[PDB]
């Protein structure tokens, strides 16, 4: 009779619609994700075609219930959710185009090849020329794969991004957001909820406000990478001078952490790598997921779904073909969670299996939700309930507990220090990489930057914000940014931010609950199930609350603080500045490789 | 002295969609439940009147077997006073209910890759179905204000809609058959005993 009943009715509809719709999508994408064929790739793209056509029309359907005459909040979030349509509300022709410059710098990403200029051996980013990055010790290497990178698959991805923006920046106006940049803060927003509200631009000032906050921290680490790094590289880094961004363990300088080996603080104590640990007792993928599931059990989690182990990936296809290794946690729906990740039986793998089953954690958790409240609450929620795993998960004691450190080891200040400065290695070293690069993808769609000094600008900005330049000087030619993968297959990076200031909070919260002492970087929360009582009490509402709230249903607060992060690093912080009491805590932007 | 036609209750091939729940009366027949409740080959045996283990020594004048399929979440909704879509517009044990609901996992036969859809449930319906009801229209729901002409439309969605049902499903999506057992008790003699 009212208009609030017939949005229900509408809403139930499409939910029983859109649970098959969704899981012939997931499904296909699922055996693309696993086989790799022409045939895959056409199935793939007809079941989102059948998907995305379905949501044109169901939006439109939608916005003929006005949100004005509705009370019941849920019912109002999901019509607003479901009021949406993105590129839709682009021409035919400009949705084409848009479709056809997302697949081809996909493509270009995924294909990309350069020779190593000794004889030729093409490698591509997989392995080579990742290997390349994350082992070689030879300056001259890292700067050929650096420089090739960027300018065989860079170059390529220029003109391309330039229409990209265009369009999607056309787009983001057609949806009455002023850019594109403004179009994913709209993740974070808040409307009509009092004392919970959020903006689009209080994420900027927030983010920038606790960059602020992080950036002692920040600049004491890399003095100090900066020293080690000088040790073992005397006529290449000036001491005052920024990184070069080849020399980062990487292909962008993403993350500090293959940087350890020249750069432990102690490096005649047991360094914290099961990698052969695990390979003497006889580990498998298998024991490696069997032990993430018994984490999460300790906690009050309830174990993975049979389906899981049986239609779930979790080694490189030993005799299949391709399947792509990225790890990914699928939710496809209709009960059904999966694992992608192409498992080897070291520590790295054995911290990102306990990260992709917390989000399959989450996943399960708010699965009695409506469809469209079937989601971590911002798009940071997600991996941060994926990171906090992984910060219990390494603790020296997890792995002495788990038979993997031996139990005859002294958590020393040493050993402390050795793995607050990995941690830090992972954790601090990506934040400054983030914030710059989501930073200058927002001055790019919001026009801030011309594209004559588009480069020009990425690199100003590394040398200032991230203390890091280029080893080779980049002409407007060049397409650094597109070069790394969230941004030539259009993903929003501000959620990695966003994630590390979140799962501090939340790793604090759930650390008082298991009543943890000591300094809160050595919590370990297992064997606890107070703690895991109070992350479900979050993770079961899924987005049918504004994070504020279920931010406050953790921590008790509705603000996103790096406090916590601060008190987790704060050993290696006061440690830091005692090793830099007679170093240059900063860099100058002015020294280069390339200038002598 | 002839034994009751359970087996092709429970046995049968195929089971009916829950909007059009299959009932068979059974009569001048002996039973032994306890074979039914000592199968254990069931997910849920849960009985809302008598003691599944002491049936066999008790009398009815008239059983219902009632069967249909459904998901394994919605198999709470078969009991007395359950709210949902299948206890409100598809299948409603009344209040007073003094029979059993036994319900197990047909994954193996009511599900395939590509899609099983032969199972159909009710999702609208203008008012709750009375206890035992049985509503098997086909008319378009006319949720907004404009008449529908039997067509679909804005505002205007065709009631019946289909489970599917796929092997990598999760178990609450997972395909359950269900048989209710009714027993009804009328100063009728009794022609239906254990033993
Ligand atoms: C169904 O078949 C089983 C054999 O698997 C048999 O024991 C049983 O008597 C049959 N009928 C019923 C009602 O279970």
């Amino acid at each position: 009779s009212t208009t609030e009943g017939q949005a229900k009715t509408f809403l139930e509809k499409f939910n029983h619609e859109a649970e098959d719709l969704s899981y012939q999508s997931s499904l296909a994408s699922w055996n693309y994700n696993t086989n790799i064929t022409d045939e895959n790739v056409q199935k793939m793209n007809e079941a989102r075609a059948k998907w995305s056509a379905f949501y044109e029309e169901q939006s439109r359907m939608a916005r003929t219930y006005s949100l004005e005459e509705i009370q019941n909040l849920t019912l109002k979030r999901q019509l607003k959710a479901l009021q949406h349509s993105g590129t839709s509300v682009l021409s035919a022709e400009k949705s084409k185009r848009l479709n056809t410059i997302l697949n081809k710098m996909s493509t270009i990403y995924s294909t990309g090849k350069v020779l190593d200029p000794n004889t030729q051996e093409c490698l591509a980013l997989e392995p080579g020329l990742d290997d390349i990055m994350e082992n070689s010790r030879d300056y001259n290497r890292r700067l050929w794969a650096w420089e090739g990178w960027r300018a065989e698959v860079g170059k390529q991805l220029r003109p391309l991004y330039e229409e990209y923006v265009v369009l999607e920046n056309e787009m983001a106006r057609a949806n009455n957001y002023e850019d594109y940049g403004d179009y994913w803060r709209g993740d974070y927003e808040v409307t009509g909820a009092g004392d919970y509200d959020y903006s689009r631009d209080q994420l900027m000032k927030d983010v920038e406000r606790t960059f602020e906050e992080i950036k002692p921290l920040y600049e004491q680490l890399h003095a100090y990478v900066r020293a080690k790094l000088m040790d073992t590289y005397p006529s290449y880094i000036s001491p005052t001078g920024c990184l070069p961004a080849h020399l980062l363990g990487d292909m962008w300088g993403r993350f500090w952490t293959n940087l350890y080996s020249l750069t432990v603080p102690f490096e005649h104590k047991p360094s914290i790598d099961v990698t052969e640990k695990m390979k003497n007792q006889s580990w498998d993928a298998e024991r490696i997921f069997k032990e993430a599931e018994k984490f999460f059990v300790s906690i009050g989690l309830p174990y993975m779904t049979q389906g899981f182990w049986d239609n779930s990936m979790l080694t490189e296809p030993g005799d299949g073909r391709k399947v792509v290794c990225h790890p990914t946690a699928w939710d496809l729906g209709k009960g059904d969670f999966r694992i992608k990740m192409c498992t080897k039986v070291t520590m790295d793998d054995f911290l990102t299996a306990h990260h992709e089953m917390g989000h399959i954690q989450y996943d399960m958790a708010y699965a009695t939700q409506p469809y469209l409240l079937r989601n971590g609450a911002n798009e940071g929620f997600h991996e941060a309930v994926g990171e906090i795993m992984s910060l219990s998960a390494a603790t020296p004691h997890y792995l002495k507990a788990l038979g993997l450190l031996a139990p005859d080891f002294y958590e020393d200040n040493e050993t402390e220090i050795n793995f607050l400065l990995k941690q830090a290695l992972t954790i601090v070293g990506t934040l400054p990489f983030t914030y710059m690069l989501e930073k200058w993808r927002w001055m790019v769609f919001k026009g801030e930057i011309p594209k004559q000094q588009w480069m020009e600008k990425w690199w100003e900005m590394k040398r200032e914000i991230v203390g890091v330049v280029e080893p080779l000087p980049h002409d407007e030619t060049y397409c650094d940014p597109a070069c790394l993968f969230h941004v030539a297959e259009d993903y929003s990076f501000i959620r990695y931010y966003t994630r590390t200031i979140y799962q501090f909070q939340f790793h604090e919260a759930l650390c008082k609950t298991a009543k943890h002492e000591g300094a809160l970087f050595k919590c370990d929360i297992s064997n606890s199930t107070e703690a895991g009582q109070r992350l479900l009490q979050m993770l079961r509402l899924g987005k049918s609350e504004p994070w504020t709230l279920a931010l406050e249903n953790i921590v008790g607060i509705k603000t996103m603080d790096v406090k916590p992060l601060l008190n987790y690093f704060e050993p290696l912080f006061t440690w830091l500045k005692e090793q830099n009491r007679n170093s240059f805590v900063g860099w100058s932007t002015e020294w280069t490789p390339y200038s002598d | 002295t002839n034994l009751c036609p359970f087996g092709e209750v429970f046995n049968a091939t195929t089971f009916a969609s829950v909007y059009a729940w299959n009932r068979k009366r059974i009569s001048n027949c002996v039973a032994d439940y306890s074979v039914l409740y000592n199968s254990t080959s069931f997910s849920t045996f849960k009985c809302y009147g008598v003691s599944p283990t002491k049936l066999n020594d008790l009398c009815f004048t008239n059983v219902y077997a009632d069967s249909f399929v459904i998901t394994g979440d919605e198999v709470r909704q078969i009991a007395p006073g359950q709210t949902g879509k299948i206890a409100d517009y598809n299948y409603k044990l009344p209040d007073d209910f003094t029979g059993c609901v036994i319900a197990w996992n047909s994954k193996h036969i009511d599900a395939k890759e590509g899609g099983n859809f032969n199972y159909l449930y009710r999702l609208f319906r203008k008012a709750n179905l009375k206890p035992f009801e049985r509503d098997i229209s086909t008319e378009i729901y006319q949720a907004g204000s404009k008449p529908c002409n039997g067509q679909t439309g804005l505002n205007c969605y065709y009631p019946l809609y289909r489970y599917g049902f796929y092997p990598t499903d999760g178990v609450g999506h997972q395909p359950y058959r269900v048989v209710v057992l009714s027993f009804e008790l009328l100063n009728a003699p009794a022609t239906v005993c254990g033993h």
